[PDB]
Order: C-alpha cells, then structure tokens, then sequence
RNA sequence: CGCUGAAAGCAUCUAAGCGGGAAGCCCGCCCCAAGAUGAGGCCUCCCACGGCAGCCGGUAAGGACCCGGGAAGACCA
RNA sequence: CGAUGUCGGCUCGUCGCAUCCUGGGGCUGAAGAAGGUCCCAAGGGUUGGGCUGUUCGCCCAUUAAAGCGGCACGCGAGCUG
RNA sequence: AAGUCUGGGCUAAGUGGUAAAGGAUGUGGCGCCGCGAAGACAGCCAG
C-alpha cells in the first residue's frame, strides 16, 4: 500500500475580514490556508490551497510602537539605494502590501510557495471584486 | 497646464530695448483636438492633440477610425498634453502670450555611441609623460576585491543623445498668429525640423 | 607610507 | 494630597452629559467635548461631577486627576470663559487691532499680522496690552504663547512681548 | 543644555525629569539644565 | 522650544492629548519604466474562411522582406 | 611562496560621520557684530600655486570652507614609474 | 515535523535580538528610619 495522492480538486475558495486583527497572527492562518494543510489530503508539491480573499487590510492592527518603528527595507541595486519605509507610511500609501508583505515572508521560498502567494487577493477597504467566485467567509 | 505640439524651425535674434536677444522659432499650431482623457473613462486627465496634416493615402484602417470619432483630418503626429482642457476644438498659439513662462521638450540630437570624455565630460589621461593609449579613457573602474564589482549606472562610454530633454522656463518673446510662430527666448533641444513641445512653465 | 617592495619587478 | 478624588463643581445653568469615551458640556458660552479615558468612569450627581478610578494602579491614578481637571475646566471655560493678557515693552513697540485680526509693530522690518482661530477673540484695551480670550482653555494659551514667540521677552532689556504677571529678569552688559 | 553620562543636580533648585525615554535635569538657572547622552 | 496635564493638592513638553521646529526625510521638478509574468488602461481596425485550447492550408486588419534615404546609427534598432 | 605586483602621483569614484563649510539648535564670562562650547544634520560643497619622489608638512594668494577616515594604506589584465 | 498547551509572576525597552565605569522620581516588590489628626507634607494665605 503506497500512500494515497490526490488527483486535482476544485479550489475552495475562502473570504477573510482582516478588521482589528493582529498582523502576525492573521498572516501565519493565511499561509495555512495557502499551502492546504488543513485539507486531510495534503501535498506538498502541488498547489493545492485555498484561494484566499482579504478585506479591510487598511483596517489591521498592530501592537507596541511598530506603526512608527517598524521600517519596511528595499534595495534598488545602486549605490545609495536603500529605502527605508515606515508602517505608519505604507498603510498611508499601499495598505494591501503590509498584509502581502507579512503572508509572503511566511510562505515558502521556490517556484510553489511564489504561485500561492499568487492564490492570495488582498484588498483595503470593505469591498472585493471576486462575487463571481462566492468566496466562504471564514472566522479566523 | 496648457500645452501645444511645434516644430523647432531655426535659431535668430532680435533687439528688443537696446538688447540683442538670442531665440529659437517654433511653428506651433494649428493643433485640433482628437481625443479627451476623462477621469471616468481614462483615469486621468489629458487632451490628445494632433499635428501637421497628413496624406490620407498613408493612414491605416486602425488610425482612419480613431481620426473620424474625431471628425478630424488626418494628421501626421499625436501627442497628449496632460491636466490640459481647452474650451475649443482646435488649439493655436494664442494660448501664450509675449511675458510668459514655458517649458519645451524635445529630442535631443544624436551623439551616438559617445565616450566617456564627451557624455560624462571626463578628464581622461596626459598627452604626454608617459601617457599609454590612455588619453581618452575613464581610468579605474572600481576598487578591489571588497566589493569586487561595479556599481549600477557608473558613468561609462555608450549612446548618448536621441533622448528626451526638457529645457524650462523660457521666456515667450513674440507671438506671430497669422504664420502660427512662437519666439522662445534661448536655446530649444534638437535639430531644426525636429518635433517639440510647448508647455506652461512649472517654475515660481 | 613607504614599506619595502615584496616583489621584484618581473623579468622577461 | 488627590486632584480627582475631589468633586467639581457645575454653576447653573450649564450640562454635562456623559458619553461614551466622551463628554459633552454646554454653557452661557458654548459647548466643548472631553475625551476621556473609556477606564475612567463620568459620574453625574446634583449640580457636581465627578470621576471613579477602576484601581489603585499607577495608570489609572495618572488618568484619574487628569480627566478631571480636564473635565473641570470644560466647566468654567463656557461658563466664565477663558484669558490670557500679554504686555508689550520697549520703546517702538505697539499693537493695534486692525478688524477682527491683531496686528503687532514690535522691531521687525515689517509689522506681523495675527488671525484669530475659530473661538478665539483679540482686543486691545490699551496700546502695550493685548487679551486672549476663549472657551478652550489650551487653544488660549497656545494662541498666547504663539503670539508671544514672535518676539519673545530679551534678556538684556525689558523689551519685547510678556505674558502679565510674568518677572524681568535680566543680566548685565559690560 | 550641557550633555553627559553623568546627569546630576547642581544647586538644590535643579529638577530631575524623565522625558521621552530619556534623563533631563531642568532648573531655573539655564547652566544647570542637562540630558543625559 | 512650547500648550494643556496628572501620577506627586505644588511643579513637570507627557504618563491621555495638541503645537512649533533643519541644506536633512516623503511628496513635488527632470529622465527611465507594465518582463510591474502583479505582463495595467483608453481609442480605433479585422472576423462567425476552408479540410481533419490540435494539425495543415487560403485570407482579413495589419506587418515584414526589397529599394531611396535620414542632425537615427558600429551591425541591429 | 607550482606568485595575493609592492610607495607616491593621475584617473574614476563610492561609503562612514568622530561635520571643515552651508542648514537647525541649547549654554556662554551671549550688548551688538563677531567668537567659544556642546547638541542635531552626510544634501551638496570642500580652490589655484611654490618646495620636495614624497604621502605628510611648511609657505604664497584666495575662500562659505580649504574636514578626517574606510574601501587589498580603493583603484598597475586602467595609466604613470 | 510537533502546543497559537495549562497555571503563577515580571518586562513596554522590539528589552528580548552582543559591551563597562558611572548616572537616573522607569517599573514592580521586600524591608528600615524619621515627621504627622499632641495636625504633618504639598500648597493657600496674613505677619
Ligand atoms: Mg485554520
Ligand atoms: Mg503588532
Ligand atoms: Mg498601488
Ligand atoms: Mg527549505
Ligand atoms: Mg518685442
Ligand atoms: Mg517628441
Ligand atoms: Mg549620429
Ligand atoms: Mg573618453
Ligand atoms: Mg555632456
Ligand atoms: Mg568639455
Ligand atoms: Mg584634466
Ligand atoms: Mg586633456
Ligand atoms: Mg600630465
Ligand atoms: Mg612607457
Ligand atoms: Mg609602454
Ligand atoms: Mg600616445
Ligand atoms: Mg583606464
Ligand atoms: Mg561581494
Ligand atoms: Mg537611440
Ligand atoms: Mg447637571
Ligand atoms: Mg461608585
Ligand atoms: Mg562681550
Ligand atoms: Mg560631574
Ligand atoms: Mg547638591
Ligand atoms: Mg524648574
Ligand atoms: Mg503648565
Ligand atoms: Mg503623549
Ligand atoms: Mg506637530
Ligand atoms: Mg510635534
Ligand atoms: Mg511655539
Ligand atoms: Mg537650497
Ligand atoms: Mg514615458
Ligand atoms: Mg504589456
Ligand atoms: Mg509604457
Ligand atoms: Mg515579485
Ligand atoms: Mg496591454
Ligand atoms: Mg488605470
Ligand atoms: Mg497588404
Ligand atoms: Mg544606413
Ligand atoms: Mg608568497
Ligand atoms: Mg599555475
Ligand atoms: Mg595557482
Ligand atoms: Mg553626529
Ligand atoms: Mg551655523
Ligand atoms: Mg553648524
Ligand atoms: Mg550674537
Ligand atoms: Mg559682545
Ligand atoms: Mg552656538
Ligand atoms: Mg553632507
Ligand atoms: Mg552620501
Ligand atoms: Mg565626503
Ligand atoms: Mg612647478
Ligand atoms: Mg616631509
Ligand atoms: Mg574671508
Ligand atoms: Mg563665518
Ligand atoms: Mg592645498
Ligand atoms: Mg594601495
Ligand atoms: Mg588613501
Ligand atoms: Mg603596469
Ligand atoms: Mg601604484
Ligand atoms: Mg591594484
Ligand atoms: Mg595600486
Ligand atoms: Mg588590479
Ligand atoms: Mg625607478
Ligand atoms: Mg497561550
Ligand atoms: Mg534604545
Ligand atoms: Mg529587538
Ligand atoms: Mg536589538
Ligand atoms: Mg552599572
Ligand atoms: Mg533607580
Ligand atoms: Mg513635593
Ligand atoms: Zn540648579
């Protein structure tokens, strides 16, 4: 008996209210829920995870002093090319990207863990452009 | 923000008050109106312009369409000015008058593949004292094992010209309606017969 | 600062 | 020994109604909001307000006196209002009120113009003496303060724009 | 504002306050007022 | 450097809150830029062609080849 | 050690900030002007000469200033020698 | 890969996540002296 492999399943997909919550702690879910851990059937080079929907990014929290001193880093290459960019600023300016930020430094690195974090649609502000796809409010 | 597509014509000067003033000559307009960038539709706001009339023979199908939701004759270049909405149909050189304050943007000419010496102005080597076949060279590139490479954008010999250059604040000197000239005080990028455009200065 | 060469010039 | 433990006292005819996180009180010369520290408990008895701390906890202590005085003075700023007097020394120095705005000839190569912000009324009873009134009892004494800043009291002189009340100290020159 | 390791009092007047994480010494006399750096 | 203000009946720019403040920081100016594979947007043009998300073939809108050239240019573009 | 070419110059830079200048400050035995001293600040700037291989240093004439250090005492498959 | 596991406490510095003399109303906790309803301390005043 040689262990069982899943032939491909329609992806669920899923809708978060990312309002009030904690960064970490909601991003670690999210990555959950990308690689299909939480499916019994579960393998690790195929994508097989949840498609998941987030809204209200603008409205995550943060605890300690983090919205002043937390500083988003990126390197352009040249000399001198090193940005250093606040909390406080990035919500003012790309909300979305703290979230993306966060649940793709915790997924994995390589060709699969890229594409799931391709499964994530992460959106500031009440409204998401997927009613097509009915996504399955979670509480998390 | 107004603005208007022009060709550069030529360089002269003129006296104005006991002063000899150096200036390049635009022919401007006429420029009409083919499409408008709205905030619903487009996102933003602009106004594509046409310019130069064209010989209908050489317009394409694709382009034959765009010109008639446009009612317009055929015309050689499109270009956008944009946060621009004139009230008219067609715009002219009237937009400008003499005092005023503009930027002009045009393609530079052509140096091709350029040293160092020309492009960067580099100081290159001796002419003599021992100099070997290093006069116009850019000398040392780097450093040594820490960081063994080179930086991004480090200033070394390639094409250079052929570009887009903006030159500002330049005062309007005259303005000629009836031949659709404009007289720019000082020096416009690119050849004579080259394509510019005239827009209000940024400048305070 | 002036320290002594550690090589020699090379030869042909 | 204790600010917040001690009752505030609300004239007649002015209302304190409490809210959540806030408190709103109106009087004879307008009305303000408090925010206030949701721990913190707004209780209102006959004619007097006062304010319950949850604990005996450092914070809590910290933001019991506070909300009170806070609260306090929400209280006398509509009812007899808020001011603040600043006098002008020195020998060209003068102010003068041109409209609502203050204007103020005090060394400079030009004079400077000060616009009252909203609730906040200049007067010039005499040349060297101005007066800051409001209902806000900070908005005041910032509004004070600035004007003051544009040509603060010298050290070597008696010259320049003083708050009333306010000592000449100065030092010695040669 | 003379800045040091050692912040102390001065004269009896000097006051030792603790502002924005760091270790003032305020008082009426300007030479005494210090922070601690 | 302040306003208001407790803990600490006073005081305190601070513990709640709010000001002012640099050639520096962010935007703004000029240039590059959707291989931004997250490959965006608008205007316009062609169409249900034959035989057996595929294969071969004939087209459409268009494009390339070739040629005269060019303040474009090493070739290329 | 079956080779990691060794000073100084030229060229080309880039970083550090324990800042020479310019910007912002507190204290001054700060009248003013000008200084002293410390704090913030690396954005830009930081000259031409005479002596000597010199780096360094002295000197001339100016200057807002004529900063100090890292990069194999940066840089010889870049030059000099 | 396996606990967002349980119970008690501290820390608000991202301390944790490199350092010393020395400095400090940081915070919590144990003591030890004074001085006080024979009215102390703060102050709010008369002289
Ligand atoms: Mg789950
Ligand atoms: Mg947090
Ligand atoms: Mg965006
Ligand atoms: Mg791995
Ligand atoms: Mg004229
Ligand atoms: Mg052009
Ligand atoms: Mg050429
Ligand atoms: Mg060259
Ligand atoms: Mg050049
Ligand atoms: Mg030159
Ligand atoms: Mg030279
Ligand atoms: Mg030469
Ligand atoms: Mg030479
Ligand atoms: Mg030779
Ligand atoms: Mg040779
Ligand atoms: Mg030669
Ligand atoms: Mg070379
Ligand atoms: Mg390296
Ligand atoms: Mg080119
Ligand atoms: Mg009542
Ligand atoms: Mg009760
Ligand atoms: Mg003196
Ligand atoms: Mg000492
Ligand atoms: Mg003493
Ligand atoms: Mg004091
Ligand atoms: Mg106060
Ligand atoms: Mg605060
Ligand atoms: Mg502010
Ligand atoms: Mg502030
Ligand atoms: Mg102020
Ligand atoms: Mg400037
Ligand atoms: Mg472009
Ligand atoms: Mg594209
Ligand atoms: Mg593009
Ligand atoms: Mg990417
Ligand atoms: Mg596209
Ligand atoms: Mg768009
Ligand atoms: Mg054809
Ligand atoms: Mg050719
Ligand atoms: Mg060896
Ligand atoms: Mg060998
Ligand atoms: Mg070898
Ligand atoms: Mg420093
Ligand atoms: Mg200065
Ligand atoms: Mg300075
Ligand atoms: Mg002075
Ligand atoms: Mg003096
Ligand atoms: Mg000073
Ligand atoms: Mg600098
Ligand atoms: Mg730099
Ligand atoms: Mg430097
Ligand atoms: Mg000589
Ligand atoms: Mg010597
Ligand atoms: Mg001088
Ligand atoms: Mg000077
Ligand atoms: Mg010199
Ligand atoms: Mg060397
Ligand atoms: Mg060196
Ligand atoms: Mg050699
Ligand atoms: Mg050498
Ligand atoms: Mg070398
Ligand atoms: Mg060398
Ligand atoms: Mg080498
Ligand atoms: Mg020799
Ligand atoms: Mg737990
Ligand atoms: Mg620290
Ligand atoms: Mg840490
Ligand atoms: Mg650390
Ligand atoms: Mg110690
Ligand atoms: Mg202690
Ligand atoms: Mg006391
Ligand atoms: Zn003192």
């Amino acid at each position: 008996m040689k262990t069982y492999v899943p032939k491909q399943v329609e992806p669920r997909w899923v809708l978060i209210d990312a309002e009030g919550k904690t960064l970490g702690r909601l991003a670690t879910k999210i990555a959950t829920l990308l690689r299909g851990k939480h499916r019994p059937d579960w393998t690790p080079n195929v994508a097989m995870g949840d498609f998941v929907v987030v809204v209200n990014a603008d409205k995550i929290r943060v605890t300690g002093k983090k919205l002043e001193q937390k500083i988003y880093t990126r390197y352009s290459g040249y000399p001198g090319g090193l940005k250093k960019i606040p909390l406080e600023k990035m919500l003012a300016t790309h909300p979305e990207r703290v979230l993306e930020h966060a649940v793709k430094g915790m997924l994995p690195k390589g060709p699969l863990g890229r594409r799931l974090f391709k499964r994530l649609k992460v959106y500031a502000g009440p409204d998401h452009p997927h009613q097509a796809q009915r996504p399955e409010k979670l509480e998390v | 923000m107004k603005g208007i597509l022009g060709v550069k014509v030529g360089m002269t000067r003129i006296f104005r008050d006991d002063r000899a003033v150096p200036v390049t000559v635009i022919l401007a307009g006429p420029c009409p109106v083919v499409q408008r960038r709205t905030p619903e539709k487009d996102g933003y706001t602009a106004v594509q312009l046409g310019f130069l009339p064209q010989n209908p023979k050489r317009v394409n199908r694709p382009l034959k369409g765009h010109f008639a939701k446009a009612g317009v004759e055929p015309v050689r270049i499109l270009r956008e000015i944009r946060d621009f909405n004139p009230e008219g149909d067609t715009v002219t050189v009237e937009i400008f008058k003499p005092g005023e304050r503009v930027d002009v943007t045009g393609t530079s000419k052509g140096r091709g593949f350029a040293g160092v010496m020309k492009r960067w102005n580099f100081a290159g080597g001796p002419d003599s004292h021992g100099a070997h076949k290093i006069h116009r060279h850019p000398g040392s590139i780097g450093n040594r094992k820490t960081p063994g490479r080179v930086y991004k954008g480090k200033k070394m010999a390639g094409h250079y010209g052929a570009e887009r250059v903006t030159v500002m604040n330049l005062e309007v000197v005259d303005v000629i309606p009836e031949e659709n000239l404009l007289l720019v005080k000082g020096a416009v990028p690119g050849p004579n017969g080259g394509l510019v455009i005239v827009r209000e200065t940024k400048k305070a | 600062v002036d320290k002594p060469p550690y090589l020699p010039r090379p030869r042909p | 020994s204790r600010i917040g433990r001690l009752p505030i006292p609300v004239p007649k005819g002015v209302s304190v109604e409490v809210a959540p996180g806030r408190v709103k009180v109106k009087g004879p010369k307008g009305e303000l909001e408090v925010p206030v520290s949701p721990e913190m408990r707004v209780v209102v008895e006959e004619g007097v307000v006062r304010v319950e701390r949850p604990s005996d906890e450092r914070r809590h202590k910290s933001l019991h006196g506070l909300t009170r005085t806070l609260i306090a003075n929400a209280v006398k700023g509509v009812s007899e209002g808020y001011s603040k007097e600043l006098l002008i020394k020195g020998i060209g120095y003068r102010a003068r009120l041109v409209g609502r705005a203050l204007e103020l000839t005090v060394g400079f190569s030009h004079p400077v113009v000060v616009e009252p912000p909203e609730g906040i009324t200049f007067e010039v009873p005499e040349p060297t003496r101005v007066r800051v009134s409001g209902i806000d009892k900070q908005k005041v004494g910032q509004v004070a303060a600035n004007i003051r800043a544009i040509r603060k009291p010298s050290a070597y002189h008696e010259k320049g724009i003083y708050y009333a009340g306010e000592p000449v100290r100065l030092k010695p020159g040669k | 504002m003379k800045v040091r390791a050692s912040v102390k009092r001065i004269c009896d007047k000097c006051k030792v306050i603790r502002r924005h994480g760091r270790v003032y010494v305020i008082c009426e006399n300007p030479k005494h007022k210090q922070r601690q750096g």
